[PDB]
RNA sequence: UGCCAGCCACCGCGGUCAUACGAUUAACCCAAAUUAAUAGAUCCACGGCGUAAAGAGUGUUUAAGAAAAAAAAUCACAAU
């Protein structure tokens, strides 16, 4: 009882609990191509402060930014792991889903890459069953569909009061989005490198969760 | 530790300038029967034809020569807020790894 | 049960605020850790507005004085017959070994672009390259 | 301290603006051959500017130089004056599929 | 809430209205905060801050909602459409 | 009783089962007062003018105003 609020509690005290730091750095991200974005016409009004600039009509994602949106992101991830939390991978984009849902069947957490239905996250016990516990945190790798709109389920999770990482580009909303990291979501190592550093913070996340419960269990 | 504007002010995509008529050599990641998926390597894969000489030897993992016109094509058109981006890049192809 | 309005406030808001008015009494784990670890930006719904007037981006154009010697160089040989490779984060261009031998030389203190330019190129010929020009 | 910014410089990789075909030209009424290039041969038709491709401009000056030779008695109307039929052809019309 | 019988209706609105809750600050419990004046499409709506003695001078549907609030102080004036929904 | 007799401030009701007409029972609200009529008090715009009432067919000028922080007049083409 009190020693289970003392386990909940200990990570909340420490910054770099899961040490997820030295996972990536600038270098990385720059040679994994996240720093680009789409031309400067199709630039959203929101991603003004998350640009750095434009080189030649091209967007160009300040990538300091990103991993400091990154860092804290990682983290919340790692957090809401710590805590025995439901982790939803949602990537509406036909390039990457067999590698997002091998990404997620590797994590032990669950995927939605095909299509949403309307009221999968807003009317779950007709749809999913008679008592479904609703998940309690989303990645969006791509926050736009096929047919270049903001994805359903973050507005779904805005209302059914879901927090999210969503990586958006310079087309994109991060408005909805409670810890966006602004970021290329096209590129396939850029991508690559996102499924690699979320497996890797679910995997630490979940054997530090077995190391502190088996610290718990020699205590007493 | 470097700054992110001295790694934009080294990086080769900074030293390309104009996307139009650059000798770029890229890597085919996917193979249709007609069609090649090249990762030239900037942002977007690009789409070529099989050429009728030596297409036996165009497969996975096979670099090849473009000439990269427009990196992303994107445009306009009335009574849109948004360009309209086609996800894909346009060049075409020279040959494949002269050496 | 909750409040699903998506424009009133963040999801942090929402919840602090139903728990302290006393509908919700299961406090939830990601609201304990989003006290914990707060983000940039609150997440409150800002509607995209289309831009009108005289108001523009204020998104600066990225130009360097080695664009402005790539101009001249890309103007008068056009593209380098080394090709580019873009997989390498190390790969030095033929216009970058231009750009950087024109520092160089432009530290000898010769002001006159055209003794530069020819400087440049015949510097580029005595290190076997090849300057092809445009017919 | 940190030199690695950008300036705040114009694009020096603007290549410059595309040309008409008689432009930093002067065009005339006296002469019936370059008028009646871009004059259809068989009906006597100006041709318009999807067709000739000019600055605004210039295409205002032919088309006024034009109707001053026709006035004045220097070109025909009814046709192409066939003494300057084989003329090389700058429009992009194309007659015969 | 919109249903063929009224009793179906009710119980529809009954069961829509507590996915969509808001919290009202009120200033020691009983009034709000500051004078608030304000025009929704084409209703202008001007409430104002009263001290504690003098309750609730407000239209009848203010009313029934600042008593299931908690506000027992306020001035409520409604101009142009008063449609209810608005 | 059955668009008859009739009632009403407005919406309106009475066309053989009227809580609206007439009577009876009951009930509500005032009270040595209660209704009807007529005058008053109050009530229109510090709001609007594309589609609902409203930008007068156009320009210049007198009277009358505002000049509040900073500049400008001026070039292909079918004015008369
Ligand atoms: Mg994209
Ligand atoms: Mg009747
Ligand atoms: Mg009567
Ligand atoms: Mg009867
Ligand atoms: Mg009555
Ligand atoms: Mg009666
Ligand atoms: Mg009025
Ligand atoms: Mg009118
Ligand atoms: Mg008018
Ligand atoms: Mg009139
Ligand atoms: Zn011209």
């Amino acid at each position: 009882n009190d020693l289970r609020d003392r386990i909940l509690s200990e990570p909340l005290k420490h910054a770099d609990f899961f040490n997820l730091k030295e996972l990536f750095s600038v270098r990385s991200l720059f040679d994994a191509r996240v720093h680009l974005g789409h031309k400067a016409g199709c630039r959203h009004r929101f991603m003004e402060p998350y640009l750095f600039g434009s080189r030649l009509g091209q967007d160009i994602i300040d990538l300091e930014q990103t991993a400091a949106h990154l860092q804290l992101a990682l983290n919340f991830t790692a957090h809401v792991a710590y805590r025995e939390g439901i982790i939803l991978f949602v990537s509406r984009h036909r390039q990457f889903a067999h590698l997002i849902e091998t990404t997620a069947r590797d994590c032990g957490e669950y995927a939605h890459t095909r299509y949403f239905k309307g009221g999968l996250l807003t009317n779950a016990p007709l749809l999913l069953g008679p008592g479904v516990r609703l998940p309690d945190l989303i990645i969006f790798l791509h926050t736009l569909n096929n047919v270049f709109e903001p994805h359903v389920a973050v507005r779904d999770a805005a209302k059914m009061n879901i927090p999210t990482v969503g990586i958006v580009d310079t087309n994109c909303n991060p408005a909805l989005i409670t810890y966006p990291v602004p970021g290329n979501d096209d590129s396939p190592p850029a991508v690559r490198l996102f499924c690699r550093l979320f497996q890797v913070a679910i995997s630490r996340a979940k054997e530090k969760r077995r190391q502190v419960e088996a610290l718990y269990r020699l205590q007493g | 530790v470097e700054s992110f504007a001295s790694m934009l002010r080294h990086s080769p995509l900074t030293q390309m300038g104009p996307a139009k008529n650059k000798l770029v050599i890229g890597q085919i990641f996917h193979i249709v029967e007609d069609d090649l998926y090249i990762d030239f390597g900037g942002k977007f894969h690009c789409v070529c034809k099989r050429p009728e000489v030596d297409g036996e030897k165009y497969q996975k993992g096979t670099r090849v020569r473009l000439r990269l016109l427009d990196l992303e094509l994107t445009s306009r058109f009335l009574g849109a807020t948004t360009d309209t981006t086609i996800l894909e890049a346009d060049a075409v192809l020279l040959g494949l790894q002269e050496s | 049960a909750g409040s699903r309005l998506e424009t009133v406030g963040s999801i942090f808001s929402r919840t602090r605020d139903l728990i302290r008015a006393g509908v919700l009494k299961e406090k939830p784990l990601w609201l304990d850790i989003y006290n914990a670890f707060p983000p940039l930006r609150e997440p409150v719904f800002r509607r995209p507005r289309l831009r009108y007037g005289k108001a523009k981006a204020a998104v600066q154009d990225i130009f360097y004085h080695e664009d402005r010697i790539r101009a001249k160089f890309y103007s008068a040989y056009g593209s380098g017959p080394k090709a580019f490779d873009l997989f390498n984060p190390n790969f030095k261009s033929t216009c970058q070994r231009f750009v950087e031998k024109y520092i160089e030389l432009q530290r000898l203190g010769e002001t006159d672009e055209e003794k530069l330019f020819v400087e440049a190129g015949k510097a580029l010929l005595a290190e076997g390259v090849t300057l092809r020009r445009v017919g | 301290s940190n030199e690695d910014l950008p300036v705040p410089m114009e694009n020096p990789y603007k290549e410059p603006l595309k040309k008409c075909i008689l432009c930093e030209k002067h065009v005339d009424y006296k002469n019936v051959q370059l008028l009646s290039q871009f004059i259809s041969p068989f009906t006597g038709c100006i041709y318009g500017r999807h067709i000739t491709g000019l600055c605004g401009k210039k295409q205002k000056e032919i088309t006024k130089a034009i109707k001053r030779a026709q006035i004045l008695g220097f070109m025909p109307v009814t046709y192409k004056d066939p003494a300057y039929l084989k003329d090389p052809k700058v429009c992009n019309i194309k007659y015969r599929e | 809430g919109k249903a063929t019988e009224r009793a179906d209706a009710f119980r529809k609105a009954k069961n829509r209205a507590v996915h969509y809750l808001h919290y009202i600050e009120r200033y020691e419990d009983h009034t709000i905060y500051h004078d608030i004046s304000l025009k929704f499409k084409r209703t202008h709506i001007k409430m104002k801050k009263q001290p504690r003695g003098y309750g609730l001078h407000c239209h009848r549907a203010i009313m029934t909602i600042c008593r299931l609030i908690g506000i027992k102080d306020l001035y409520a004036k409604v101009s142009g459409s008063v449609n209810m929904l608005n």
